[PDB]
């Protein structure tokens, strides 16, 4: 016998005031039992079960699963209520590497390490509570009582503890071999490098004989995996990526169902395949959730799912990172506050692609989007090569710098260049710092009656002009911007504008080129169309002039 | 040596906090710095069995060229039971803030010579990630007292008061307070007698270690009495326009909230017509006594202004352009304990991001010392742009509570 060094345990609580699981077995056929106490009698053979006396007080209920097309039965524990008792564990397995951080492998091995799971063994003093009994035939014995001396499968600590155990076993190794790399998913390890082949085999071999200090034997019969792999949604080959096949479905009509499936394919494929588009059919779900309602595709959707078809016509891959270069990202505007970019170290060679959608609210501008679209792709690009990528944008750099030194709030993007890629990000509109010499001054105001909702906007200017409209079903709110937008409407290029609206300037002041509101956009319009605005606020009420002149006029 | 029993509070679970991402560099820095701290006993490694997480990052403080691992246990100190078992508190010194010069020191280093509780060390769980979590992430607990930690300071006081006993007893009237990592040395002293006061105190430190800390050498030189703060003033015109007299009555009607007795009523009037706005318009007698009168109530203090320490304190900021910032701190509304103006921001240019980072952080050592706590910010920036980028201006070993404004206020202009 070679000494084996036995593996650690990792000790494990159930939840503080929960006691172990009393779940009835439930009644089995003959022919289940049988089967079952056939399976048990192996596992227990093997070490991974031990029969218990009658003072154990848990039981975990089990189940016989025919396996279709065959005569074989498979055990089943049911550890649903177990599950529901037991500690949380930190589970390492929460995130997935990106493939587009991978780096480029000549050959990447399999090992299979199946056995080694039913040789991770479970905290002595946590065995008891997954207690289960085979019952007996006819019910005319006791049924056989049995606890788990390993990791079961379907047990909520499983996973977390078996990759704990294989990582710390396989530490050293990696450790003193930093010319590999390993990688743990379920029941198989990977094993790439970029060694001459020989050198790399005998690197497995060295992998195989660690791994026989814990007993843990591996398979000479290599593995029938190798590569290209199917893993996560992704197709990895040694020297390129990309997501597995994407198949758009022809249909006459689409239901809700459909549609959710369409956009899941269509985000999935969005991180290699460069435009995809997803506004106009996500539209087409807002608010409603029967699954089964049929949508009628607009014509707007009808156009997205047709590019986005195109885009899709033949495969697209990434390639994988190389630390020795830099990373440049692009982004492009796309339209209806959709953004997409590129990430690639050289010309023409993405690593991978995004989207960014526009953010739900009231007011936006595109200034605002590409930043936060900036903002989301340094994160994701940290997370995925520890760095940030040098970016290439749409909008002039004069046109940054009006924007960031002027905004209300703080505001920054990293190192960046211009791209001359329309449609180009600008400021279309900017307001004056000092009130206008020789511009006509509109005082401007508008109130409604809260009950009968009818009210009134207008303005006087110096020169004597003046305007009131009366106005139906609108609000305080409403007249006040109704009058910003008539003192724009009939001004000149140039105009002084006094509101007493905190509401109009809090609006104006964040600088939206686009609103929910159509009196807000009608007035982006305006501003967009005069050579200089200044618009100066007043407190309400206090007798100030022009503004109380109007007042009077729109609050009768 | 042996430790003092700790708990969360009543019906509270550790903390479960995501770590954010962080670049190359500061996970090597991590790494190195993290394997030392385990070879000196100070951390050991954890298995799957603690599910508990608290965000670790690297900095480099003010000044140095080592990175300094910094932990960001704002949940668990929230999670973290009160400590008066042996004290009710120390009375925050109000002495501090007068005095000429205030030094902060890092004395965390010490608290690594405190065993931490057993039972309470899960609790300290923080993993440091790997690139693309390509390798699952190295998770350690703390064995000592840990520097972030409310707790450390508490628990360590006892031994911190023995050791400063004897500068204390030489130096009787240099006031020192501790807020968590931090020391806090005031005195009046000349800067250089000050300086070598500092010396002179960071040797008992040494001292008491050697019976070696990375930033124990660092000294922050305030100057409290010199701190500036901003009443509320009204310009001095010959000639007022239209627009002039319009920005006049809004600051008052404004400052009306503040400061009762003030009025706009004879001003206003001067409003009534409907003029040019860059026309210039004569002061009626009526309306130069109002402000004349207005100017005298803004020279005088704000009635019914009180410090509670039960109650948070909030920071309000305004970007004002050019690199200058304004701030207030309060408790109720109208009520400032404190306002103040920067416009020092230190290699922080064409970045309005490093300096509200930075400002933030001036603001939140005034209000240590002032008050021994720090503030809940309200930031003018977005979550995301803020989200992204302070930790890699943050040179402070604590963090303060902040949330964000997204509305422009109106009263940038009237702080201008
Ligand atoms: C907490 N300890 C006792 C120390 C270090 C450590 C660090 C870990 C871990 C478990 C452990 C355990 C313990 O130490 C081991 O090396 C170990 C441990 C428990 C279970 C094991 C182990 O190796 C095989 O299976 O999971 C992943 O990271
Ligand atoms: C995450 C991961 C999944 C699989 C495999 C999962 C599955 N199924 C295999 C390995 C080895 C890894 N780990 C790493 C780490 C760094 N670079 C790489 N590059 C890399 C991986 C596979 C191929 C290929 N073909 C090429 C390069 N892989």
């Amino acid at each position: 016998m070679v000494p084996i060094s036995p593996i650690e345990t990792v000790p494990v609580k159930l939840k503080p005031g929960m006691d172990g699981p009393k779940v009835k077995q439930w009644p089995l056929t003959e022919e289940k039992i049988k089967a079952l106490v056939e399976i048990c009698t192996e596992m227990e053979k093997e070490g991974k079960i031990s029969k218990i006396g009658p003072e154990n007080p848990y039981n975990t209920p089990v189940f016989a699963i025919k396996k279709k097309d065959s005569t074989k039965w498979r055990k089943l524990v049911d550890f649903r209520e177990l599950n529901k008792r037991t500690q949380d564990f930190w589970e390492v397995q929460l995130g997935i590497p990106h493939p587009a951080g991978l780096k480029k492998k000549k050959s990447v091995t399999v090992l299979d390490v199946g056995d080694a799971y039913f040789s991770v063994p479970l905290d002595e003093d946590f065995r008891k509570y997954t207690a289960f009994t085979i019952p007996s035939i006819n019910n005319e014995t006791p049924g056989i009582r049995y606890q788990y001396n390993v990791l079961p499968q379907g047990w909520k600590g499983s996973p977390a503890i078996f990759q704990s155990s294989m990582t710390k076993i396989l530490e050293p190794f990696a450790a003193q071999n930093p010319d590999i790399v390993i990688y743990q998913y379920m029941d198989d390890l990977y094993v790439g490098s970029d060694l001459e082949i020989g050198q790399h085999r005998t690197k497995i071999e060295e992998l195989r004989q660690h791994l026989l200090r814990w007993g843990l034997t591996t398979p000479d019969k290599k593995h029938q995996k190798e590569p290209p792999f199917l893993w996560m949604g992704y197709e990895l080959h040694p020297d390129k990526w990309t997501v597995q096949p994407i198949v758009l479905p022809e249909k006459d009509s689409w239901t809700v169902n459909d549609i959710q499936k369409l956009v899941g394919k269509l985000n999935w494929a969005s991180q290699i395949y460069p435009g995809i588009k997803v506004r106009q059919l996500s539209k087409l779900l807002r608010g409603t959730k029967a699954l089964t309602e049929v949508i009628p595709l607009t014509e707007e959707a009808e156009l997205e799912l047709a590019e986005n078809r195109e885009i899709l016509k033949e495969p697209v891959h990434g390639v994988y990172y190389d630390p020795s270069k830099d990373l440049i990202a692009e982004i492009q505007k796309q339209g209806q506050g959709q953004w997409t970019y590129q990430i690639y170290q050289e010309p023409f060679k993405n690593l991978k692609t995004g989207k960014y959608a526009r953010m739900r609210g009231a007011h936006t501008n595109d200034v605002k989007q590409l930043t936060e679209a900036v903002q989301k792709i340094t994160t994701e690009s940290i997370v995925i090569w520890g760095k940030t990528p040098k970016f290439k944008l749409p909008i002039q750099k004069e046109t940054w710098e009006t924007w960031w030194t002027e905004y209300w709030q703080a505001t920054w993007i990293p190192e960046w260049e211009f791209v001359n890629t329309p449609p180009l990000v600008k400021l279309w509109y900017q307001l004056e710092k000092e009130p206008i010499v020789g511009a006509e001054t509109f005082y401007v105001d508008g109130a409604a009656n809260r009950e009968t909702k009818l009210g009134k906007a207008g303005y006087v200017t110096n020169k004597g002009r003046q305007k009131v409209v009366p106005l139906t079903n609108t609000t305080n709110q409403k007249t006040e911007l109704q009058a910003i937008y008539l003192a724009l409407q009939d001004s000149g290029l140039e105009v002084n504008i006094v509101t007493d609206s905190q509401y109009a300037l809090g609006i104006i002041q964040a600088q939206p080129d686009k609103s929910e509101s159509e009196l807000v956009n009608q007035i982006i319009e305006q501003l967009i169309k005069k050579e200089k605005v200044y618009l100066a606020w007043v407190p309400a009420h206090k007798g100030i002039g022009g503004n109380e002149q109007v007042d009077k006029l729109v609050s009768a | 040596i042996e430790t003092v029993p700790v708990k969360l509070k009543p019906g509270m679970d550790g903390p479960k906090v995501k770590q954010w991402p962080l670049t190359e560099e500061k996970i090597k820095a991590l790494v190195e710095i993290c394997t030392e701290m385990e070879k000196e006993g100070k951390i050991s490694k954890i298995g799957p069995e603690n599910p508990y997480n608290t965000p670790v990052f690297a900095i480099k403080k003010k000044d140095s060229t080592k990175w300094r691992k910094l932990v960001d246990f704002r949940e668990l100190n929230k999670r973290t039971q009160d400590f008066w078992e042996v004290q009710l508190g120390i009375p925050h010194p109000a002495g501090l803030k007068k005095k000429k010069s205030v030094t902060v020191l890092d004395v965390g280093d010490a608290y690594f010579s405190v065993p931490l509780d057993e039972d309470f060390r899960k609790y300290t769980a923080f993993t440091i990630p790997s690139i693309n979590n390509e390798t699952p992430g190295i998770r350690y607990q703390y064995n000592v007292l840990p520097q972030g930690w409310k707790g450390s300071p508490a628990i360590f006081q006892s031994s911190m008061t023995k050791i400063l006993e004897p500068f204390k007893k030489q130096n009787p009237d240099i006031v020192i307070y501790q807020y968590m990592d931090d020391l806090y040395v005031g005195s009046d002293l000349e800067i250089g007698q000050h300086r070598t006061k500092i010396e002179e105190l960071r040797q008992h430190l040494l001292r008491w270690g050697l019976t070696e800390p990375p930033f124990l050498w660092m000294g922050y030189e305030l100057h409290p009495d010199k701190w500036t703060v901003q009443p509320i003033v009204l310009p001095e015109k010959d000639s007022w326009t239209v627009n002039d007299i319009q920005k006049l009555v809004g600051k008052l009607n404004w400052a009306s909230q503040i400061y009762p007795g003030i009025k706009v009523r004879q001003l206003s009037k001067l409003l009534r017509g409907t003029k040019a706005l860059t026309e210039v318009i004569p002061l009626t007698e009526e309306a130069e006594l109002e402000l004349a009168e207005n100017r005298e109530i803004l020279k005088e203090p704000v009635h019914g202004v009180y410090y509670d320490p039960s109650k948070d304190l909030i920071a309000e900021i305004q970007k004002q352009g050019q690199g200058q910032w304004t701030y207030q701190i309060y408790q109720e509304p109208f009520k400032n304990l404190k306002t103040g103006k920067y416009a020092r921001m230190r290699g922080a240019h064409t970045n309005d991001v490093k300096q509200l980072t930075e400002a933030v952080q001036k603001i939140t050592t005034e209000s240590i010392v002032i008050w021994g706590k720090t503030p809940k910010f309200k930031l003018p920036i977005q979550k995301e742009t803020w989200e992204t980028w302070w930790t890699e201006y943050w040179q402070a070993t604590w963090i303060p509570e902040w949330e964000f404004v997204n509305t422009p206020p109106l009263v940038k202009l009237w702080y201008q």
